[PDB]
């Protein structure tokens, strides 16, 4: 009955490049049992259009989910990625260190 | 060809959250889904289009009905298992049935249950006998082996059947199963050096760093394949630059029976 | 075991008609499945699990409702004469099993006519042993006559002394037709016992033949003054002689 | 999407019979054999996935599936074995599929043939003649004139007396004797009629 916490990684689809149009990814995988919850936050806040596959299984019983959504990176703007999980009493932030 | 797999998952909570299904059952190959059930839906569908392209309306019909009453099944061998755990509470019975077809023509297959996620039962089809992992998988593998008929036919299945399966669906959605996208591999400074590959297909893929001619994998940091989510994935290697001597580095990529290889100046 | 009902059942066209089957077996897959001469079972409709009903191979004209994880019932809202059958209803403890083997009802039969006017109980006459058998083989051998009985509903029993005997008997499986020309000829059947010439002779010995015979039901409408051929038994009897 | 087994088969009791099958299906999940008497429910014999032998008792069932085919075999044949044996083979989206049947019939062994036709009077005075005892190579053949009536052979067991033996019946109203009985059928020369 061990749990697993999730893994948490941010990145782009392809390199990122200010002004134009990419996509960011949260990859949470490893993660068990299967009930996660993950937002995207742009600056802190939260992003409303915010698509991910379904969840998924990996061969040693975990799961596996990837949040994405459109955006523009800006030199401005710092991206992040917050999951909530059983395994977590604070929800965990990741920031896209790029 | 490469080497590809069949996969049949599924997942039974004993108290789920509101929303949260009680019963999911998803079909991969290699690693696309194909099919979807769960308790909720209560039937059964295709995650993929050329899924639903090449099977006819009964065949869901068909296994629709079959998943509603493997999903009671699923059911009550949770119920047996906290039972018999003396357990209470929320607790997950997960199954993982396949086969694989590899480069040379040879096949394998697999069956295993797993309670919390922990290793339970993993057949043998080679013995036909369960592998128990403590005293309650022995228990029900001690049911399980008395049925001999059943064990015969799981090997049957896992061999031949899923095989069949398999190959059927490798030709449905061959312009996506077996295709391929070569990486793009290119080399950073951060201070070490990057070696990222992005965008390509399969997600198998291979990188590593020589020194001189000589790899080192104790020290080199790997990255995860990650999906880019276009269909490809991406996938990076670290290296320590040795500051106060000086070395020829080079990265070396192995992907889709293509090896690659580039040169630090 | 499993428990499906009735056994017999006649049905005018255009009559509905439900056939219950139940398991004891604790069982989540049932099955009802029509048998017919020249081919296998064909299944009707299949229950996988409580809670979940599917059309067979031919579900047309029929429907089922999983009642329980015990019951499956079949119906019939319109019967028609291409719905005469042998219906069998059987379950399994699961379905998608490999080896899962099935659980067979005893079978209900039907046969459905476009009037009950046809339908008749048999007459039932026994003959007593040859002379010469009795003097030649130290055996006497009866026979038994089921008459101008429609349709093929009848099940014949042999009844020595009050229990019934299965030892030195043989009643023909097919019962053959009176006018075999005709598709609505009345049917016959035989059947012989066989016992030592000592029990025949001794006249404290009763032997009667019984026929079985399955007709109208209790509501079942009966117009014409001819009796109603509702169920019932016809036997003949005979005792020992000389 | 077809399974193939006989019709009929007819063999001696106390022999050996081996009742084919060959199936051809979309997949394959198993091999079933089930008995079913006359007017009786199937029961479950045998099942096959992988091919070879299984052996239990005098019953026997192999599977090729490599050739799309089977077989049950019945050992030391005994008159309790004749029914029909049913082919089932399960496909690959488990769907059960059935054979036509196959109907044994177990010949007696005639140990001591008394070919004979007697008359039985009617009780509450038709009349019958009954073709019995004779060895089980004759076969009865249908009448010659309708409102002219014959049932099959039929053979009853007197356990008691570990004795067998054949019989059949033939009545009409008309005219009608026991010597014209069974004339349309081979019947043994010293056959007795009194
Ligand atoms: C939907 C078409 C996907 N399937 C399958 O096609 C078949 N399958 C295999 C099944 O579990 C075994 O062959 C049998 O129980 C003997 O071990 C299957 N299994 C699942 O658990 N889930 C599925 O979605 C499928």
């Amino acid at each position: 009955m061990i749990q697993r916490t999730p893994k948490i990684q941010v990145y782009s689809r392809h390199p990122a490049e200010n002004g134009k149009s990419n996509f960011l990814n949260c990859y949470v995988s490893g993660f068990h049992p299967s009930d996660i919850e993950v937002d995207l936050l742009k600056n802190g806040e939260r992003i409303e259009k915010v698509e991910h596959s379904d969840l998924s299984f990996s061969k040693d019983w975990s799961f596996y989910l990837l949040y994405y959504t459109e955006f523009t990176p800006t030199e401005k703007d710092e991206y992040a990625c917050r999951v909530n999980h059983v395994t977590l009493s604070q929800p965990k932030i990741v920031k896209w260190d790029r | 060809m490469r080497t590809h797999s069949l996969r049949y998952f599924r997942l039974g909570v004993s108290d789920p959250i509101h929303g949260v299904p009680e019963f999911i059952s998803v079909g991969y190959v290699d690693s696309h889904p194909i099919t979807t059930y769960d308790s909720v839906t209560r039937q059964k569908e295709p995650r993929a289009p050329w899924m639903a392209e090449n099977l006819a309306p009964d065949h869901w019909e068909r296994y629709t009905q079959l998943l509603r009453g493997w999903q009671q099944m699923f059911k009550v061998e949770l119920k047996r298992l906290q039972r018999h755990y003396n357990h209470s509470g929320s607790h997950t019975y997960q199954r993982m049935i396949g086969c694989e077809l590899l480069e040379d023509g040879s096949t394998t297959g697999f069956l295993q249950y797993a309670y919390d996620g922990q290793d339970f039962l993993i057949f043998n089809k080679d013995t036909l006998s369960w592998l128990a992992v403590d005293n309650v998988a022995h228990t029900i593998k001690q049911a399980w082996e008395a049925n001999q008929h059943e064990l015969l036919y799981q090997k049957n299945w896992l061999e031949e059947e899923c095989i069949a399966w398999l190959k059927r669906f490798l030709e449905y959605g061959k312009d996506t199963l077996q295709r391929t996208e070569p990486p793009l591999v290119r080399v950073n400074r951060k201070t070490a050096l990057f070696c990222k590959a992005h965008g390509f297909y399969p997600p198998e893929i291979y990188m590593t760093w020589m020194k001189n001619g000589e790899e080192i994998v104790q020290e080199i940091d790997y990255g995860d394949i990650l999906p880019s989510g276009d269909g490809t994935y991406q996938a990076w290697a670290s290296i320590e630059l040795d500051p106060q001597s000086s070395n020829l580095y080079s990265c070396h990529v192995e992907h889709s029976g293509v090896h690659m290889v580039l040169q630090v100046p | 075991g499993v428990t499906q009902t009735p056994k017999f059942q006649v049905l005018k066209t255009g009559q509905s008609m439900t056939l219950q089957c139940a398991q004891d077996m604790n069982h989540n897959s049932m099955y009802w499945y029509r048998q017919d001469p020249g081919m296998g079972l064909r299944l009707i409709y299949y229950s996988a699990s409580e809670g979940t009903t599917d059309k067979g191979e031919v579900p047309n004209g029929y429907n089922v409702s999983r009642l329980n994880k015990r019951e499956f019932s079949l119906r019939l809202e319109s019967a028609a004469p291409s719905q005469t059958s042998v219906y069998f209803c059987a379950s399994s403890v699961w379905t998608g099993e490999g080896s899962g083997e099935l659980f067979f009802g005893e079978g209900s039969r039907l046969t459905v006519l476009e009037d009950l006017k046809n339908v008749f109980p048999p007459e039932v006459a026994v003959f007593e042993p040859s002379e010469a058998e009795i003097s030649h083989t130290q055996k006497a051998t009866l026979v038994c006559l089921a008459t101008g009985f429609y349709p093929d509903h009848v099940e014949l029993s042999w009844w020595v002394n009050g229990k019934e005997v299965h030892s030195g008997v043989c009643t023909d499986p097919q019962p053959l037709k009176e006018q075999p020309a005709l598709n609505d000829s009345r049917y016959a059947l035989s059947s012989r016992l066989r016992v030592s010439a000592t029990f025949w002779q001794n006249p404290r010995n009763h032997f009667r033949c019984q026929v079985q015979f399955y007709g109208l039901s209790e509501n079942d409408e009966w117009t014409q003054d001819r009796a109603k051929p509702v169920t019932q038994i016809v036997s003949a009897e005979a005792w020992g002689r000389a | 999407q077809n399974i193939d087994q006989p019709t009929e088969m007819t063999a001696t009791e106390g022999a050996i019979v081996q009742i084919n099958c060959t199936y051809q299906t979309s997949g394959f999940n198993g091999l079933f054999w089930y008995q079913q008497h006359a007017g009786e429910a199937p029961t479950f014999l045998s099942y096959n996935v992988l091919d070879g032998l299984e052996e239990k008792g005098r019953f026997s069932s192999f599977l090729s599936r490599s050739k799309g085919y089977s077989y049950l075999l019945l050992k030391e044949l005994q008159m309790k074995d004749s029914a029909s044996y049913l082919c089932a083979v399960k496909d690959s989206n488990y769907q059960l599929i059935w054979g036509a049947g196959t109907k044994l019939i177990i010949k007696p062994d005639i140990q001591n043939p008394d070919p004979a036709v007697y008359q039985l009077r009617d009780s509450k005075s038709k009349s019958v003649c009954l073709f019995t005892d004779f060895d089980s190579q004759t076969n009865v053949s249908q009448s010659k004139d309708s409102d002219v009536y014959i049932t099959d052979k039929c053979v009853l067991d007197m356990r008691s007396m570990d004795f067998k033996s054949n019989s059949a019946v033939a009545w009409s109203n008309k005219d009608f004797a026991c010597a014209n009985a069974f004339n349309n059928s081979i019947i043994p020369e010293d056959t007795f009629f009194p």
